[PDB]
Parts: structure tokens; C-alpha cells; sequence
RNA sequence: CAGCCACCCGAGAUUGAGCAAUAACAGGUCUGUGAUGCCCUUAGAUGUCCGGGGCUGCACGCGCGCUACACUGACUGGCUCAGCGUGUGCCUACCCUACGCCGGCAGGCGCGGGUAACCCGUUGAACCCCAUUCGUGAUGGGGAUCGGGGAUUGCAAUUAUUCCCCAUGAACGAGGAAUUCCCAGUAAGUGCGGGUCAUAAGCUUGCGUUGAUUAAGUCCCUGCCCUUUGUACACACCGCCCGU
């Protein structure tokens, strides 16, 4: 019942990653939370990391609600 | 096993100290209080507990002194003094032990019986 | 002596400083804007002294 | 060129259900830039139909006490999730919800019985305003309890939904509730 | 992406147990003298990103953030961050940390009833020392 | 007809309080009074000071409440808006504070204004807003309990006045039977003032700030009014009254 979320990757969850969070309609720090097993931290910093490489388009930032989508 | 220590500083350093000395050893309040000065009545029992321990037997304990004062327990001056303190109906007899320094005489005359209780009755649960 | 005894206890700020000036009571006074009476008293004598009832 | 937010038109709405087309107000006197109109509406009974419906569900979201009166936390949260929900179905999220009011309000319900009783309930119809009320409210009760203790945070939960009432799927707590009610007026017809 | 040299999962330090999925400053709040202040202190006087999680640091960096956790007066840490200052007996300002200092100087209640004073005879009661109510409240774990 | 409903125009088409009859209660108050009648006491006093206790004492039961159980959130920075009002006193000691300096802090030391639309003050409130870190667990939720230090008010702070720091880190994962209060700038969140106040608000009395869901109805529950009706009641059903 207790989930145990990933705070790093491993080259598994690294994969997985890169050429399907890529093509998910909407990426979400949540979303890619519960579909990759990983933390909110995690999620966020990937994100970031996938946003920065140009794989992501940033839809709208908040406080509270980031919202990436895919490229195409 | 070893000597008494107050704050590091022992017995003897402890009576040769002054009262200005002694506000640094002591906490903040025991600080404060001897700093607005020990006013009379005070000078009072310190010179009855001086006087009872002069006079006192070689190795018998001093005659024990009778106040209604919750008092500091200043540097060992009074240590080693039998005083009798006011519960607010009887004078319970304490021994200044030199652990009691910083303390006040009231934390050792207890003024109420601890609780040992009864059954319920009356309106207990209405 | 009893001259340096009776009422010697300081008597500066508790409400053993204060009393109402026209009972003598010491309950329930009100010492807003110096009227320094009691509730009830105060209720006597409110419309002498120039509070009135509007609201 | 009223397009709510900024981005979501109203031209293209569609109602579509007749029986609530007077008590939904989306399309020309009720296209407003935002949310929030302070508003007087609770005035004089039946106003709140003139209400537009994107600001009676920003109202019906402060609830539960620690959210009460913070309307503008709640028009963010519809802001986004307008933004979630053109993004999961690539249509306009006004003409989402209004799909999802359509799907989400009972039709018939039990009450105590008949004109009067005190054994079992009786069937009865339901006004389209109380229509209206319901289905936000249960589409609201539905978000925040799908978001309480999850890291899924409110306006996915919201969207989803919403989007769920809109395709009338099971999934959605809205839609099993109005399926209860139904039924339980079935039983008792 | 995890750390291939080792990532400590589980850390131990100083008789306990630290989990190193947690940030640094966090989880060496697990020591039983050190909350939250006292960790970023530490830290920040030993120099080590805040950012890192307690499985991602070296030997070297966790040893000398022992060191610094220990002796925080020899690191310009300030008296009044302590939890041990001007300790009776000798009067030294310390931190007392985890089993065997935190504990052990938690049982200087014997002081207090060997000399009978009445915080001392009322933590031997099992009652309230600090002058509350007992009335209606703490009626808990009493029968 | 008395009026009711809707709409226009309109600042407003029901703002909120205050006061409030005849008659009654063995309702509360002799502990508000130099308001009081009768008793009691009145000098080793139930008068009055003065020490010390108590009023808090804790197996337990019951009310009003405060803080929560988190992510519609905690933390950390950044940004930006109030209103009601109170300020130096007969006795009477005790005011509100700008600015400078010192100190994490709580504080401390100098200097000024104000008896006030004049000074505090342009009251730079909180929530909220923006960004940050956390990542679904008793977790960085939550802060009971407890230890060690530091200050402030006071004539004394121990049974810990209050405040500060560092530690410690309990229950609590939304609450059973059963119940309360509420119809619009309202409920509810959120701070702020007044009273109490040497020291002091989890109380109360006011003030703004953000701001809803639902209802425009009915006697179903609970009362409470009537009206007709019955009475052997009238101290009035807590009545009256019968027999062993
Ligand atoms: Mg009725
Ligand atoms: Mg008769
Ligand atoms: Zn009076």
C-alpha cells in the first residue's frame, strides 16, 4: 500500500523517461510522479532537465501547477 | 565519588566568592533577584543561620532555624544549615545539601498532601 | 512596631490599589477615561454623567 | 472577442439539452473575461441562473472551511485545468463543462413520501435549476475528494473530472452518484 | 540519475540510523540532539550543498560533518545555539547528542529527587512539573 | 379592497440596532453600595491589618473553546491593501510611541513628539498574491510533553506570570449514538482594537479584510400561540381522588 517513490533515477526509470514522457499529451510533475514511480522533487528537476534539452514545451508555470506538453 | 561542582567552580571557591561572582554562576532569575539586592529579613535568616552554625557542636548538625521565607538558597553559606520551612501550617525540617545552591526553600516544603484517591460518589457522572 | 506593620504591604498596581469612588468596591470597575466606578454604579449614575443609550 | 481567461471562446458552445438551456449562461450576455464579477446574485431567488456557470463552479470550489472565501486560488484552479483540459481532449474546456453539467444533474430523485409519510420515499422530478446546482456540486465534491491526500494535485484532479462527466463514464464520482440517485427513484416509484 | 559509488540508502553515524533518500539537513535531524537549526548550522558551517541528498555525500564529507555536529564551539557555531549551555557540574556549553548523552543527561532528574524538590517528586509521581491544570486534561496512560 | 408578484427608472424598492404593553416567577443578586428588616458575632472578634497556605490540588464524569489531522498544504524569501478606536491618570504608583545606537532574540541604552484630524501614523495587519524547497508519510503535517540556558514586570515568579533560544517531538489519518448556529457583504476563513491589564488573552465586546453553497417554503420534528370541546381542577394535573 505504502508507495516507494524513487528519489534518483536508475538507468531503467532514466529510460522511460526520454522517449515517453516526450510523448505523453500533458506532462505533469504528478503525472510522470505516479506513471514513473518517482518523487514530486524528482519529477520536477526532469522535467526541468527535459524542458531545458527542448524535448518539452512549457504550457504555463505556477507556484502550484506547472504544465508541459509534448513537442509536437 | 567526587567532590561537589557548581557550574564547575567547588566548595570552597563557592564560600569564597562574592555576591557579584555568584550572579555569573547563577541562571537568569537567582541573577535577577540578587541583583534588585536581598532586601532585609532576608540579611535576617542569613545571620540566624550564621550564628546557629557557629554555635553548633563540633561534628553535630546546627539547631534548626524556622522561616516562613521561600528564600534563595545562596552559595554554601547556607549549605550545611537545618532550616525549617513554612508549608503554610508547619515548618518542615530540610538539610541544605550543597546540589539544593540556585534552588528556592519552597521547592523543598511541599504546601499539599499528594493525591490518593477515593472511590466516586454522588454525582460523579450525574 | 505595629506603626511600621499596619498596611504595609505595597499597594501600587493590584486591583488592592483601586476601588470604585463611590461604593468602594473592587470589582468589576472600569477604569476607562477615569471613571473609576463599578459596573453597577456606573450603570446608576451613567445618565448623570453623560452616557446615553443609542445603539 | 469576450474569450474567458484570454484564450476560450464561447461562440462555439453548444447546450444542446433544451431543458437547461435557460439555467446555464455561457454564451453572449454571460461571456466575462474572468471568473470572478463580485455579484449579487443570491439577492432575489432564481438570479443565480443569470450567474455565468464558470463563475458558480469557481464559488462551489471554496469549501471544506480552510478554503473558505479564497476566490482567487479558486479561479486559478479553474484557469488551469481549462488549460489541463484542452490539452487531454483538444476541445474547448467551456463546452467540456457544460457537458459534464449536462451529464452529471439527477433527473428524478426520491423525497419523504408523497405528501406526506415518515416510512419510506417517493419519486419525484427534478428542476432544472436543481439540476444545475447538483451537478456542480457533485462534479466539485468529486475533485476534492479526489485530490485530498495524493499527490495529484486540484485542476487534475478537477479535469479529469470533468472530463470524465463529459464522456458520461463510470469513472467519475459525479456520474456514479447521479446513477444512485436514479436508480434509488427507480426503486421507489 | 543515482549516484553509482555507493548510494547509502541506510547511513549510520552515531549509534543511529540516517536514511540517505533524504535531503541532508533532514535526515541527520534523526540524531536525537540535532532538530532542523541545528542540522543547517552544521552544514552550513561544514560547507556542504544543501541540495544533496544523505546518500549522494563521501566518507570524508559525513566525517567532518560529525566533527562539526560535535564540537560546534571550535566552529564559531554561537553559544546560544546549543542545548546544553552553562551545564550544571561542570559548566561547559555543549550539544549533547543521540544514546549516551541526550538520554543519559535526560536522567539528571535524579538530581532533582535526590535533593526532593518538588519537580523532582513530581516527575517521580508521574504527574505535570510545570504548573498546569490537572483536572480535565492529561488523563491519558492513568487508569 | 387590504395587499401580493414581476419589471423599468433609481444610490437605494425589506440595512442593522435602541426603546419596548397588561400581568406574572417565591427566577438571580443581602458577594455592587453609607440600599436594607430581622437574626448571629463583636476584643485570645465573623472587625481589621501582617506572615505563610488555598482558590490550580487528580483514578474519573460534563459544558464553552483553541490547535490540528495537510499538497485548495507546510516552509523560505518577494510583493502589496484596512477599519473601529486608545494614549502622560483626584486619590494613583501605572500612558502611546517615532528616531539613533547596542544585542540572533526576547531585550537594553540615549534622544524627541503627543493631553491628540497636530505625535505614534499614511496606522506598510493577516489571510490573500508571486516565487522557492518538500513529495503522500504521522512527512519538512501537528506541536502536546520535557531538559538546559537568556531576559522582562514586580516587594516576592518555587506549584514553573510573561517573553526569547536550542533541544525533545505525544495523540491526531476527518471523529459513534447525539446535537448547535446560521438566508447576503451573511456563514466561514483572517488578522486588528477595547475591557481585564505592574506583569498578561485560547475569553468577551467591537472593527475591518477575503467572501460562498443553498432557500424564497411547511407544520413533519420542536416548541409556542389561538379556536372549539371536556373537566369532579381553581394552591388550578407537581391538581383532584378511590379501596385494601
Ligand atoms: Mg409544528
Ligand atoms: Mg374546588
Ligand atoms: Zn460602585
Amino acid at each position: 500500500d505504502k508507495l516507494n517513490n524513487l528519489v534518483l533515477f536508475d538507468k531503467a526509470t532514466y529510460d522511460k523517461l526520454c522517449k515517453e514522457v516526450p510523448n505523453y499529451k500533458l506532462i505533469t510533475p504528478a503525472v510522470v510522479s505516479e506513471r514513473l514511480k518517482i518523487r514530486g522533487s524528482l519529477a520536477r528537476a526532469a522535467l526541468q532537465e527535459l524542458l531545458s534539452k527542448g524535448l518539452i514545451k512549457l504550457v504555463s508555470k505556477h507556484r502550484a501547477q506547472v504544465i508541459y506538453t509534448r513537442n509536437t | 565519588f567526587r567532590k561537589f561542582t557548581y557550574r564547575g567552580v567547588d566548595l570552597d571557591q563557592l564560600l569564597d566568592m562574592s555576591y557579584e561572582q555568584l550572579m555569573q554562576l547563577y541562571s537568569a532569575r537567582q541573577r535577577r533577584r540578587l541583583n534588585r539586592g536581598l532586601r532585609r529579613k532576608q540579611h535576617s535568616l542569613l545571620k540566624r543561620l550564621r550564628k546557629a552554625k557557629k554555635e553548633a557542636p563540633p561534628m553535630e548538625k546546627p539547631e534548626v532555624v524556622k522561616t516562613h521565607l521561600r528564600d534563595m538558597i545562596i552559595l554554601p553559606e547556607m549549605v550545611g544549615s537545618m532550616v525549617g520551612v513554612y508549608n503554610g501550617k508547619t515548618f518542615n525540617q530540610v538539610e541544605i545539601k550543597p546540589e539544593m545552591i540556585g534552588h528556592y526553600l519552597g521547592e523543598f516544603s511541599i504546601t499539599y498532601k499528594p493525591v490518593k484517591h477515593g472511590r466516586p460518589g454522588i454525582g460523579a457522572t450525574h | 512596631g505595629h506603626q511600621q506593620l499596619y498596611w504595609s504591604h505595597p499597594r501600587k498596581f493590584g486591583q488592592g490599589s483601586r476601588s470604585c469612588r463611590v461604593c468602594s468596591n473592587r470589582h468589576g470597575l472600569i477604569r476607562k477615561y477615569g471613571l473609576n466606578m463599578c459596573r453597577q454604579c456606573f450603570r446608576q449614575y451613567a445618565k448623570d454623567i453623560g452616557f446615553i443609550k443609542l445603539d | 472577442d469576450i474569450k474567458l481567461f484570454g484564450k476560450w471562446s464561447t461562440d462555439d458552445v453548444q447546450i444542446n439539452d433544451i431543458s437547461l438551456q435557460d439555467y446555464i449562461a455561457v454564451k453572449e450576455k454571460y461571456a466575462k473575461y474572468l471568473p470572478h464579477s463580485a455579484g449579487r446574485y443570491a439577492a432575489k431567488r432564481f438570479r443565480k441562473a443569470q450567474c455565468p456557470i464558470v463563475e458558480r463552479l469557481t464559488n462551489s470550489m471554496m469549501m471544506h472551511g480552510r478554503n473558505n472565501g479564497k476566490k482567487l486560488m479558486t479561479v486559478r484552479i479553474v484557469k488551469h485545468a481549462f488549460e489541463i483540459i484542452h490539452l487531454l481532449t483538444g476541445e474547448n474546456p467551456l463546452q467540456v463543462l457544460v457537458n459534464a453539467i449536462i451529464n452529471s444533474g439527477p433527473r428524478e430523485d426520491s423525497t419523504r413520501i408523497g405528501r406526506a409519510g415518515t416510512v419510506r420515499r417517493q419519486a419525484v422530478d427534478v428542476s432544472p435549476l436543481r439540476r444545475v446546482n447538483q451537478a456542480i456540486w457533485l462534479l466539485c465534491t468529486g475533485a476534492r475528494e479526489a485530490a485530498f491526500r495524493n499527490i495529484k494535485t486540484i485542476a487534475e484532479c478537477l479535469a479529469d473530472e470533468l472530463i470524465n462527466a463529459a464522456k458520461g463514464s463510470s469513472n467519475s464520482y459525479a456520474i456514479k452518484k447521479k446513477d444512485e440517485l436514479e436508480r434509488v427513484a427507480k426503486s421507489n416509484r | 540519475l543515482v549516484i553509482p559509488e555507493k548510494f547509502q540508502h541506510i547511513l549510520r553515524v552515531l549509534n543511529t540510523n540516517i536514511d540517505g533518500r533524504r535531503k541532508i539537513a533532514f535526515a541527520i535531524t534523526a540524531i536525537k540532539g540535532v532538530g532542523r537549526r541545528y542540522a543547517h548550522v552544521v552544514l552550513r558551517k561544514a560547507d556542504i550543498d544543501l541540495t544533496k541528498r544523505a546518500g549522494e555525500l563521501t566518507e570524508d564529507e559525513v566525517e567532518r560533518v560529525i566533527t562539526i555536529m560535535q564540537n560546534p564551539r571550535q566552529y564559531k557555531i554561537p553559544d546560544w545555539f546549543l542545548n546544553r549551555q552553562k551545564d550544571v557540574k561542570d559548566g561547559k556549553y555543549s550539544q549533547v547528542l543521540a544514546n549516551g548523552l541526550d538520554n543519559k543527561l535526560r536522567e539528571d532528574l535524579e538530581r532533582l529527587k535526590k535533593i526532593r524538590a518538588h519537580r523532582g517528586l513530581r516527575h517521580f509521581w508521574g504527574l505535570r512539573v510545570r504548573g498546569q491544570h490537572t483536572k480535565t486534561t492529561g488523563r491519558r496512560g492513568r487508569t
